[PDB]
């Protein structure tokens, strides 16, 4: 007992000294991001590994050191079409002032006539979405391994007034050492007290999200939930063929959960994904502190977490730099820069 | 049983982001 409160009571001011010392480090470089850092010749490009809205992530090779990343190219004309300038330098602001363990670093960023780019370390386990669903499901051991770097990140970015707002395995990158790179700064958003749009993924969407309410920070605990859930059953807690379906069933304030469950985990999940704010766990009077001291985290060791020295329970197969195995096959277009500056003030700060 | 009705449902590929 008595050993376990001087090193609970310990760790604790560590982490009020961490968190202060972090907030001075992201607050300088978000008052003056870095800019223009490297240009599209030096790298050559591979292969992608992903897609969204506006363009791509590709794997590429830095020709100085030959170093393997994966490059974000976003088309600006696009974004100024889908009326996403805002979230897109949002993205980028944010990614190159953070810094933690399990966030995706962000090497150099840059932009040309056509384009913006952001290239990132590679993680060549790719994404937790495709090995979930390749084995069915995860044990909670290794669900909760994955868990525990989610509830620390987001004590990081709550921290700084960030909120994410896309949790979900198809954001949650696997490094070398089986170790979570959460990526796709899409949706986060800098915000003290409330903020209203509706986006995410509608799995993961909390109510008052849905419904319009104005929310915050609590928003990301109860994806939490919905992330712990999938892992642990190999399906989340709601779906259905049409979102407003999935929506409906997420308002109703209800959720079954598998045979298999441990109650412990089933209690941490009625208190993650609660529809009453006032009893959510991470947005009570303790905080995070009600999910890291909870029953179903009872074998989590929080500081070798963030030091990484516990064993990812799934290390993938790594056949060399720049191999892509485990990632997805998608189809290729050329990467064409114009003679012509488009929606150059539009993008200024990047 | 639930992991079938997921299985044959269309929300097992990689799902996409929404803005209202
Ligand atoms: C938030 C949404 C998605 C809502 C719908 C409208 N567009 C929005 C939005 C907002 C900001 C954005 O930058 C974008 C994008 O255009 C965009 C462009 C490309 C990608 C993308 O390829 N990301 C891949 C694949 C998707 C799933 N996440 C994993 C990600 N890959 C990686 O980040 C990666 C990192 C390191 N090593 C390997 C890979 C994601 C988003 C974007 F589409």
């Amino acid at each position: 007992g008595n050993a376990a409160a001087a090193k609970k009571g310990s760790e604790q001011e560590s982490v009020k000294e961490f968190l202060a010392k972090a907030k001075e480090d992201f607050l300088k470089k978000w008052e003056n991001p870095a800019q223009n850092t490297a240009h599209l010749d030096q790298f050559e490009r591979i292969k992608t590994l992903g897609t969204g809205s506006f363009g791509r992530v590709m794997l590429v090779k830095h020709m100085e050191t030959g170093n393997h990343y994966a490059m974000k190219i976003l088309d600006k004309q696009k974004v100024v079409k889908l009326k996403e300038i805002e979230h897109t330098l949002n993205e980028k602001r944010i990614l190159q002032a953070v810094n933690f363990p399990f966030l995706v670093k962000l090497e150099f960023s840059f932009k040309d006539n056509s384009n913006l780019y952001m290239v990132m370390e590679y993680a060549p386990g790719g994404e937790m979405f495709s090995h979930l669903r390749r084995i069915g499901r995860f044990s909670e051991p290794h669900a909760r391994f994955y868990a525990a770097q989610i509830v620390l990140t987001f004590e990081y970015l709550h921290s700084l007034d960030l909120i994410y707002r896309d949790l979900k395995p198809e954001n949650l990158m696997i490094d070398q050492q089986g170790y979570i790179q959460v990526t796709d700064f899409g949706l986060a958003k800098r915000v003290k007290g409330r903020t209203w749009t509706l986006c995410g993924t509608p799995e993961y969407l909390a109510p008052e999200i849905i419904l319009s309410k104005g929310y915050n920070k609590a928003v990301d605990w109860w994806a939490l939930g919905v992330l712990i859930y999938e892992m642990a059953a190999g399906y989340p807690p709601f779906f259905a063929d049409q979102p407003i379906q999935i929506y409906e069933k997420i308002v109703s304030g209800k959720v079954r959960f598998p045979s298999h469950f441990s109650s412990d985990l089933k209690d941490l999940l009625r208190n993650l994904l609660q529809v009453d704010l006032t009893k959510r766990f991470g947005n009570l009077k303790n905080g995070v502190n009600d999910i890291k001291n909870h029953k179903w985290f009872a074998t989590t060791d929080w500081i070798a977490i963030y030091q990484r020295k516990v064993e990812a329970p799934f290390i993938p197969k790594f056949k060399g730099p720049g191999d892509t195995s485990n990632f997805d096959d998608y189809e290729e277009e050329e990467i064409r820069v114009s003679i012509n500056e488009k929606c150059g003030k539009e993008f200024s700060e990047f | 049983t639930t992991y079938a009705d997921f299985i044959a449902s269309g929300r097992t590929g990689r799902r996409n982001a929404i803005h209202d």
